[PDB]
């Protein structure tokens, strides 16, 4: 084994797995990591990109390394929870709200 | 009215946008 | 008067540390200096805005 | 001959997609309205950071540093059926060309070949990678905007100083450009293709369009940058004293005192020549904190004190600030 | 190495160059690196010092030991640049203004 002479040329295996859809999970798309729902998109890519971006410079679309189908990345449902109460001096029933 | 219609047509992560009340 | 302070760095003059310190080793002192100067400029901007 | 380049020198920075959003990238790009050489003499061509190539039959490229067997080099040949990329060292002719029965050009990678349409090539070599950009546009440099496409990349990890071309036979005309780093704004389409680019290093209006992320501007004053004059020459004045500071006395002394009984010597009002240091064997030292050991001649100071002692050897690094 | 406020005495044997005036250049006076245009100094003081400060704590005086002459340090041309332009849909001619 000889190092400190050239960049990376030969590496080892990667142990790829299957694909899931319609769920927000963490992914490793050739170095890109993030959480988002894997959904089929409508746009078309030229045959030399790997992933796309937006005005926020974040991950919104990616090309799978196994096939030629374009994917879309969107985060799932999240937000700050809100509460509605009449006060402890009047009643005890509460109405929880998702914003 | 057509005035507000024309006015509405004239004018155009981890982040949440609260809708107006 | 606040610009010309050392801010805990090795040197106060801008081009003195560019010739006295190593250019690979000059990525900390001037970084802290420009961070503090950005803080001072930010608080000056807020005061001017108010 | 001198030929002005109008629009050429535009390529994709990364393999990314943007939905018609302006983006600023600071990489090696060929500037707008820069003259390039129109070669017609059957030589040596200098190479710099980023080169633009163009031709109107003629094929082959020569790469290397000194064109000999003492350094690495690159060679690419794509005649009619396949392309080969050879990275090795070999004897290279002074005026190499091709004959199609004989070949007198004096690992291997094979890919698809690269075949009115004009041959446009941009060669870039940074960070030990060789990126190839090619495009053919059907229509003397062509008029109209065109965007190139990237090709495969091979991590050669070598250095390139000069480059040459090859003449294929079944002089000629070929264009050689030079690139310098600057900033550019690239506007994409909804298909994902670049359709409009502008430079911002030739006119103040271009700089105004450069900092607003749009090709359309309104009437008004837009502050973009500063105006400042560059220093044409330099002046240095050193004090007039020639006494040849006796550093050899404090260094090459016949005997030393103890560690706890160290002596102190003051050196001032003389001239310090920092060239006798290297005549005292290879060192386990010369790393310095708070001062640059490479830049030991430009700075001038005073109050020089030197002390001498001995160390066991297993605690050489113990003479350092912070280690107690 | 001591960086006490004093004229420099010991450094390299590099030769000095001739004096230049009315040009924004970079100067090195006994280890004091600075940039600016050199002008004759109308200011004066008691002849026992080397160099002084100002309100901005910058360099405003020098007394090189080769020739006992007081020189003044002042900044050269500086400032922002602005453009006067009409609508780009009608014309492209612009103007250059210095502030
Ligand atoms: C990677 O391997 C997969 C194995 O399934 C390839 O997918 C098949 O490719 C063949 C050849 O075109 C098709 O006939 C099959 O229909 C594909 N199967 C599926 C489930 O998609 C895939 O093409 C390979 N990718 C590359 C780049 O070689
Ligand atoms: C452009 O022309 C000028 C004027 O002769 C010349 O100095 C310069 O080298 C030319 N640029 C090239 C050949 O890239
Ligand atoms: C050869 O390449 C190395 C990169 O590791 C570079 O540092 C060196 O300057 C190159 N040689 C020449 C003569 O440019
Ligand atoms: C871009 O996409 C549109 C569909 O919205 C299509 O009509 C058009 O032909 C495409 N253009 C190119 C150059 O692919
Ligand atoms: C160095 O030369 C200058 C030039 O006139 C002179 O004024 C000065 O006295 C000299 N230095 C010494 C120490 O004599
Ligand atoms: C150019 O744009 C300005 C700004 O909207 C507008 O006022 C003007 O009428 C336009 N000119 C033409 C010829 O359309």
């Amino acid at each position: 084994f000889e190092l400190l002479h050239a960049p990376a040329t030969v590496c080892g295996p990667k142990k790829s797995t299957n694909l899931v859809k319609n769920k927000c999970v963490n992914f490793n798309f050739n170095g890109l990591t993030g959480t988002g729902v894997l959904t089929e998109s409508n746009k078309k890519f030229l045959p030399f990109q790997q992933f796309g971006r937006d005005i926020a410079d974040t991950t919104d679309a990616v090309r799978d390394p196994q096939t030629l189908e374009i994917l879309d990345i969107t985060p799932c449902s999240f937000g700050g929870v809100s509460v509605i109460t009449p006060g402890t001096n009047t009643s005890n029933q509460v109405a929880v709200l998702y914003q | 009215s057509p005035i507000e219609d024309l006015l509405f047509n004239k004018v155009t992560n981890g982040l949440t946008v609260l809708p107006p009340l | 008067k606040q610009l010309s302070s050392k801010f805990g760095a090795i040197s106060s003059v801008l081009n003195d540390i560019l010739s006295r310190l190593d250019p690979p080793e000059a990525e900390v002192q001037i970084d802290r200096l420009i961070t503090g100067r950005l803080q001072s400029l930010q608080t000056y901007v807020t005061q001017q805005l108010i | 001959s001198y030929t002005n380049s109008f629009t050429r020198g535009v390529y994709y920075p990364d393999k990314v997609f943007r939905s018609s959003v302006l983006h600023s990238t600071q990489d090696l790009f060929l500037p707008f309205f820069s003259n390039v050489t129109w070669f017609h003499a059957i030589p040596v061509l200098p190479f710099n950071d980023g080169v633009y190539f163009a031709s109107t039959i003629i094929r082959g490229w020569i790469f290397g540093t000194t064109l000999d067997s003492k350094t690495q080099s690159l060679l690419i040949v794509n005649n009619a059926t396949n392309v080969v990329i050879k990275v090795c060292e070999f004897q290279f002719c002074n005026d190499p060309f091709l004959d199609e029965s004989e070949f007198r050009v004096y690992f291997e990678y094979v890919s698809q070949p690269f075949l009115k349409n004009l041959r446009e090539f941009v060669f870039k070599n940074i960070d030990g990678y060789f990126k190839i950009y090619s495009k053919h546009t059907p229509i003397d440099l062509p008029q109209g905007f065109s965007a190139l496409e990237p090709l495969v990349d091979l991590p050669i990890g070598i250095n390139i100083t000069r480059f040459q071309t090859l003449l294929a036979l079944h002089a000629a005309a070929y264009y050689v450009g030079y690139l310098q780093p600057r900033t550019f704004l690239l506007k994409y389409n909804e298909n994902g293709t670049i359709t409009d680019a502008v430079d911002c290093a030739l006119d103040p209006l271009s700089e105004t369009k450069c900092t607003l992320k749009s090709f359309t501007v309104e009437k008004g004053i837009y502050q973009t940058s500063n105006f400042r004059v560059q220093p044409t020459e330099s002046i240095v004045r050193f004090p007039n004293i020639t006494n040849l500071c006796p550093f050899d006395e404090v260094f090459n002394a016949t005997r030393f005192a103890s560690v706890y009984a160290w002596n102190r010597k003051r050196i001032s009002n003389c001239v310090a020549d920092y060239s006798v240091l290297y005549n005292f064997a290879p060192f386990f030292a010369f790393k310095c904190y708070g001062v640059s050991p490479t830049k030991l001649n430009d700075l001038c100071f005073t109050n020089v004190y030197a002390d001498s002692f001995v160390i066991r050897g297993n605690e050489v690094s113990q003479i350092a600030p912070g280690q107690t």
